[PDB]
């Protein structure tokens, strides 16, 4: 039979992870996309983000270590 | 990888999107600008600070991205040591900046390897009192390799656990108490498995290392990626959300801050995976003391989940997720108590409707499926 107790410990918190326990990334690469203005444009992709709010975004990723600010740019 | 550049632009779109879609931006600065001796060299950093405090933009900060492959990746080599002076440095940078009060997190190493342990301890030994968090990245498969048994395997969810306990072997004797973070992680690395990381099979490993990050005492849970060229992408190409979504969504509804344990009695418990959470307040169908169980069936037959006393004649909720066929696990779709999910418009997201269990039922749980039930009137005074 395919029947299973569970145990359950509720005396006390055992952990508090942030509200933004739950977070995302977009990887530092996307920058080097020429699309990179279209695609964070997007309000259907904005919908999808302001769902997961609150959460951190790390913009970050292997090109974090290879990508240089230009202001003249 | 080459150095490319980036604009003022970039930053813009960048900030207004987190801005716009309610997150808050983490920005990575490139370590690998080194001066002779090989010190950070900070100042293309001066830049962007001052372009970013000129627009008046609340920015978090790290440095570097998995320094440990530096010397593969870039024919460098930086030690912890090093690049804990680096954190310093950019810490008196942002305390000299207008954002003075802005958080610093780091260092964004891999997973523990030999090496990658006293990178660790060494940087944290250094800069350990500047960082507000310890990031670390997290990969179950190599995306070339995974297959759809690994998705499925136990084994393969249960290193994750011995991960973590590596880290926190590290931080606890050097910075006890220091938050940590999963900075970047996912099912498979190079850019995900195809078919694999995009589909309802992804749902196994992400929900569960949700359950053991949060039972572990991880604070935040970096998903590689929200959209972009991998397979893992919650979103795909086409701005459509994959079954990892729904399932980021449906947690993020339901599952409060206050992390409980639940377990499953008998010698065997490594298929039938359970993790308890205070029910998630905001939500206006739930009331202080509810609990959200969450539950992953590896059997291939349906479990049925025995509630203990004295919650065993409480109203349930059911949020069970199985995908929409033809491609079972390998599918791109998934419904929530058999109905469908789908973006009701480009504005709109669909109710995620419950289905409420007759008072003392056990819960079913299908093979190859995870739920969410909310324990309505549980009274936990944790929860309240
Ligand atoms: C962590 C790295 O920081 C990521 O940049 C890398 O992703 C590369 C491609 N990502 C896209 C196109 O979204 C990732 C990985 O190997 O998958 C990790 O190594
Ligand atoms: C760091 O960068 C500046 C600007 O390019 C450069 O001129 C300087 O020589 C570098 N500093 C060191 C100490 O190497
Ligand atoms: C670490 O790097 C510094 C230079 O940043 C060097 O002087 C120091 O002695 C190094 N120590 C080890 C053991 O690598
Ligand atoms: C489940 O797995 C076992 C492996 O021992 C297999 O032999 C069995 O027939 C499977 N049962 C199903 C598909 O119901």
């Amino acid at each position: 039979q395919d029947v299973v107790d569970l145990d359950f410990f509720t005396q006390e918190p055992l952990h508090l992870v942030s509200p933004s326990f739950l977070s995302v990334t977009i990887d530092a690469n996307l920058a080097t996309d020429p699309r990179f203005l279209i695609l964070l444009g997007s309000p259907k992709l904005r919908t999808l983000a302001r769902g997961l709010s609150p959460a951190y975004l790390r913009f970050g990723g292997t090109k974090t270590d290879f990508l240089i600010f230009d202001p003249k740019k | 990888f080459k150095n490319s550049t980036y604009s003022r632009s970039s930053v813009d779109v960048l900030y207004t999107f987190a801005n716009c879609s309610g997150l808050d931006l983490i920005f990575g600065l490139n370590a690998l600008l080194r001066t002779a001796d090989l010190q950070w060299n900070s100042s293309n950093a001066q830049l962007l600070l001052d372009y970013c405090s000129s627009k008046g933009y609340n920015i978090s900060w790290e440095l570097g991205n998995e320094p440990n492959s530096f010397l593969k990746k870039a024919d460098i080599f930086i030690n912890g040591s090093q690049l804990g002076e680096d954190f310093i440095q950019l810490h008196k940078l942002l305390r000299k900046s207008t954002f003075k009060n802005a958080k610093l997190y780091g260092p964004d190493v891999g997973q523990p390897r030999r090496k990658t342990a006293k990178m660790l301890k060494s940087f944290l030994k250094a800069g350990g009192e500047v960082i507000d968090s310890v990031t670390w990245h997290h990969y179950y498969l190599n995306g070339r390799t995974a297959t759809r048994e690994d998705f499925l395997n136990p084994d393969v969810l249960d290193i994750f656990i011995s991960s973590v306990q590596k880290v926190f072997q590290v931080v606890e004797s050097t910075r006890p108490g220091k938050k940590v973070w999963l900075g970047e992680t996912s099912s498979a690395y190079g850019g995900g498995a195809p078919l694999l990381s995009d589909t309802f099979a992804a749902g196994f490993m992400w929900l569960d290392k949700l359950g053991l990050s949060a039972r572990m005492g991880i604070e935040v849970v970096m998903r590689q990626v929200f959209f972009g060229a991998g397979n893992y992408h919650l979103v795909d190409e086409n701005f459509d959300p994959l079954p990892d979504y729904w399932l980021s969504l449906l947690f993020k509804k339901l599952v409060g801050t206050k992390v409980l344990m639940a377990s499953v009695q008998g010698s065997k418990r490594r298929k039938l995976r359970v993790y308890l959470h205070c029910t998630n307040t905001d939500n206006p169908r739930y009331k202080e003391g509810d609990l959200t169980l969450y539950a992953i069936n590896l059997h291939n037959v349906t479990k049925y989940l025995r509630l203990p006393y004295p919650f065993s004649n409480k109203q349930v909720d059911k949020y069970l997720l199985r995908p929409l066929g033809p491609h079972g696990l390998l599918s791109k779709s998934v419904q929530l108590n058999g109905l469908t999910l789908k973006m009701v418009d480009d504005q709109t997201l669909p109710p995620l409707m419950e289905k409420p269990l007759r008072p003392g039922s056990s819960l079913g749980l299908p093979a190859f499926s995870y739920s969410f039930f909310v324990i309505r009137n549980a009274k936990v005074a944790a929860c309240i």
